[PDB]
RNA sequence: GCGACACACGUGCUACAAUGCCCACUACAAAGCGAUGCCACCCGGCAACGGGGAGCUAAUCGCAAAAAGGUGGGCCCAGUUCGGAUUGGGGUCUGCAACCCGACCCCAUGAAGCCGGAAUCGCUAGUAAUCGCGGAUCAGCCAUGCCGCGGUGAAUACGU
RNA sequence: UCCUAAAAGGUAACGGAGGCGCCCAAAGGUCCCCUCAGGCGGGACGGAAAUCCGCCGGAGAGCGCAAGGGUAGAAGGGGGC
């Protein structure tokens, strides 16, 4: 796991394998290999040691990442169903929360169809 | 006997501090180690590919000492065990060796645990011995991430000459044990 | 891909502008 | 000890990304690790990484205080 | 959610009736029809009943639910599920 | 699976399970009946029970009036009954020559 | 409240990927709409947008960019640089007011889904398929709808 | 094998309860080494119960199999020849 935590793949580019980091879509994939002057499109199998520490460095001190992103989302729904909110509500029972049709569709929240 | 960072600093730093803070009358009176014995309570090589010669290899390239087997003292239906089948692993470290992987143990192995925040404080015998487990073996230096097949935690149970938790636990934090509370 | 918010295609789709399709 | 059944154990350097070298003993006398003891953020006294944040909720919103009174 | 540029919205006669309970002493029951209202840290204690279109639900004010709106603590729906 | 529809009245669960029990009659035959919808009315006479459903070998139309609400449905599973017992057998008249 | 959600049916949108996805550059339409309207152009911002401000009762000026396509570069068969659902946080605008219950922008999350059982729909030439644009209603918009417009442009008909 | 059986042995009933018609090539000989069940506390997946550590624990475990007797100062667990 070396970066940020977990292991990122090889053989692909960095641009890439740094977003199968919990955190890290394109966006903060483009800024950390600005901020660090390394070549977005060179392999993970072809990284400087150097170059390695110097990203480390800079994303594991810039955003928060892995179990510490996961602990203040279930923190930040723990207060929402804490003090009672619609969307509090909406995650104890597990129905959607953002003005979705709960007549038909809405499977993700539900998960498979139950018959009855 | 090889001269060692953390045997060193026991020795030099540790037995003072212990002394005055509880007040030792005798030099063997003061908190002692005694022994460090590492457990893979593994059983999921029961029957499948029973070759478990690969966390035994993990084991004795992270203790530099072979382990030895353990087996099942009885059969028991749900867990699907026959008495007799080799379920676990069992390496004893004492001396230098308890040093040297006390040493490897503090300075990198706890680092690089995931979403690490201390050593439970709790995990005390109540007799004056600690315990700890360990969810894979790729947070010890000495195994990489190719040579690996699955993950196989531990358990770590370190034996101390303390009578109480109290002196344990100023022993194990002097020594450099972090924990969480 | 045109129901992409986040790409070229997916913004010719909504009808709107933004940091993947400027004007 | 039983001679042929334990790896040798030798003196090893352990390097750490963070430029700490620890003098020991092991069966790879070179080891590189991303983390180490002098640097991890619970060691080194209160490191928090990224958020030393304050929480920073709930009353740290004010934007604004223009509402009559 | 409202722009910046445009202030908090309270519904004015609801915002009196809260700093008037804060001059001479909170708190005592408020009954509004102001779900549209913003919670403001000068509301934090009192307890204020919100309309839900039936019923005056009464909600209590607390730190953590500043920046929220009235109506999501009296909900509109009695729904205790099917079968 | 089966759909009941209730046009201008109101009907219990237990008079919609009625018309899932004498639907039954056509699982005799041994064949797919696929979304059997059923339409329920009121006319001024008496009521009216619609129903279209769909078999692998064609479709099913009928209509039963009758005083009597569930004889209107009675009405319509023997119509129903007599198009299911068509289609399953009009291919086997002309086997020869 | 009409926006409910143990479920069931119809119509659709987007997909399951290499005859493809993404980035940069560059070509080719028609029909409409536009005076607290359409907004050129400048500037702030990653952006939505905001602040300036010329033109146009409009074959004059504006919406406006057409998209597929073309050129170049990347991806290399993976639940992936496919797919963009769901959820966390931060903003913009309309509007008296976006909690129930608006749209949009941005960071993060990155699901089901590997071409679909029984059954069934459309289409005979500029048609199907695929690609984009405008308008009514309209403060805003849940429009993937409807009514129109063109771009590329097939397969097949022995026979009843 | 136990009870009935009346503290030596023996003792009947269509009296009360159970087992046998096998097995083991080590489950045999010998030398050497080791000590249980259980309870409490601690320990990744791991649980009432898998394996690990500590403390208490004379035998309640074990001894192929019914029952009784015997048994760790071994008849129990392991190895050598
Ligand atoms: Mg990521
Ligand atoms: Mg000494
Ligand atoms: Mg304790
Ligand atoms: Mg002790
Ligand atoms: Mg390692
Ligand atoms: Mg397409
Ligand atoms: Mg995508
Ligand atoms: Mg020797
Ligand atoms: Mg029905
Ligand atoms: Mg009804
Ligand atoms: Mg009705
Ligand atoms: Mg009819
Ligand atoms: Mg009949
Ligand atoms: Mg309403
Ligand atoms: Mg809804
Ligand atoms: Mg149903
Ligand atoms: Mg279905
Ligand atoms: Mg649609
Ligand atoms: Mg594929
Ligand atoms: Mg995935
Ligand atoms: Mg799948
Ligand atoms: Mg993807
Ligand atoms: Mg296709
Ligand atoms: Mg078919
Ligand atoms: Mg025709
Ligand atoms: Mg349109
Ligand atoms: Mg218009
Ligand atoms: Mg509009
Ligand atoms: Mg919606
Ligand atoms: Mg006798
Ligand atoms: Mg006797
Ligand atoms: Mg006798
Ligand atoms: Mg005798
Ligand atoms: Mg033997
Ligand atoms: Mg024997
Ligand atoms: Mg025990
Ligand atoms: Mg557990
Ligand atoms: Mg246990
Ligand atoms: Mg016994
Ligand atoms: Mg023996
Ligand atoms: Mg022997
Ligand atoms: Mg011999
Ligand atoms: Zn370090």
């Amino acid at each position: 796991a070396r970066i940020a935590g977990v292991e990122i793949p090889r053989n692909k580019r960095v641009d890439v394998a740094l977003t199968y980091i919990y955190g890290i879509g394109k966006a903060r994939a483009k800024e950390a290999l600005e901020k660090t002057g390394i070549n977005p499109a060179t392999r993970v199998k072809d990284l400087t040691e150097a170059e390695v520490v110097r990203l480390r460095e800079y994303v594991e001190n810039t955003w928060k990442l892995e179990g510490e992103l996961r602990a203040e989302v279930a923190a930040n729904i723990k207060r929402l169903m804490d003090i009672g909110c619609y969307r509090g509500l909406r995650h104890r029972r597990g129905l959607p929360v953002r003005g979705q049709r709960t007549r038909t569709n809405a499977r993700t929240r539900k998960g498979p169809r139950k018959t009855v | 006997p090889l001269d060692l960072a953390l045997k060193r600093k026991y020795y030099e730093e540790v037995r003072p501090e212990l002394i005055r803070r509880f007040g030792y009358q005798n030099v063997w009176e003061v908190p002692r180690l005694e022994k460090v014995v590492i457990n893979q309570g593994l059983g999921e090589a029961k029957e499948d590919a029973r070759i478990l010669e690969k966390a035994a290899q993990e084991l004795a390239l992270i203790t530099g000492q072979k382990p030895a087997v353990t087996r099942a003292k009885k059969s028991i239906s749900n867990f699907k065990l026959r008495k007799g089948m080799p379920i676990g692993l069992r390496v004893t470290l004492r001396r230098d060796r308890m040093w040297i992987f006390l040493e490897k143990l503090l300075n990198v192995a706890l680092p690089r645990i995931r979403d690490f925040r201390g050593l439970n404080p709790n995990s005390f015998d109540g007799r004056g011995n600690y315990n700890l487990g360990l969810r894979e073996q790729l947070i010890f230096p000495e195994i990489t991430y190719d040579m690996v097949d699955a993950l196989r935690g531990m358990d770590i149970a370190v034996v101390t000459t303390a009578e109480t938790d109290e002196e344990a636990r100023a022993l194990l934090e002097l020594l450099g044990f972090p924990f969480r509370k | 891909g045109k129901g992409d918010r986040r790409t070229r295609r997916g913004k010719i789709w909504r009808g709107t502008y933004g940091k993947y399709r400027p004007r | 000890m039983k001679e042929g059944i334990h790896p040798k154990l030798v003196p090893a350097r352990i390097i750490c990304g963070c430029g700490n070298v620890i003098e020991t003993y092991s069966t790879k006398p070179e080891i590189y690790v991303e983390v180490c003891s002098k640097c991890h953020p619970f060691y080194t006294g209160q490191q928090r990484f990224v958020d030393t944040e304050g929480r920073v909720e709930r009353f740290q919103r004010r934007y604004g205080d223009s509402y009559r009174k | 959610p409202r722009s910046l540029k445009k202030g908090v919205f309270v519904d004015d006669h609801l915002l009196e009736k809260v700093l008037e309970l804060n001059a001479k002493g909170e708190k005592r029951l408020i009954k509004t029809w102001s779900r549209r209202s913003t919670i403001v840290p000068e509301m934090v204690g009192h307890t204020i009943a919100v309309y839900n279109g039936k019923q005056h639900v009464p909600v209590y004010i607390t730190e953590n639910m500043v920046g929220h709106k009235l109506g999501e603590f009296a909900p509109t729906r009695t729904y205790r599920g099917h079968g | 699976t089966m759909n009941i529809t209730s046009k201008q009245m109101e009907i219990t669960p237990a008079i919609r399970q009625h018309v899932a029990d004498r639907l039954a009659k056509l699982e005799k035959w041994q064949t797919h009946l696929i979304n059997p919808h059923i339409i329920l009315s009121k006319e001024p006479q008496g009521f009216v029970a619609d129903a279209t459903i769909n078999t692998p070998n064609g479709v099913l139309v009928a209509s039963g009036k009758h005083e009597d609400m569930y004889t209107a449905i009675n009405e319509l599973i023997n119509k129903l009954e007599r198009q299911l017992n068509k289609l399953q057998h009009k291919g086997e008249a002309r086997r020869a020559a």
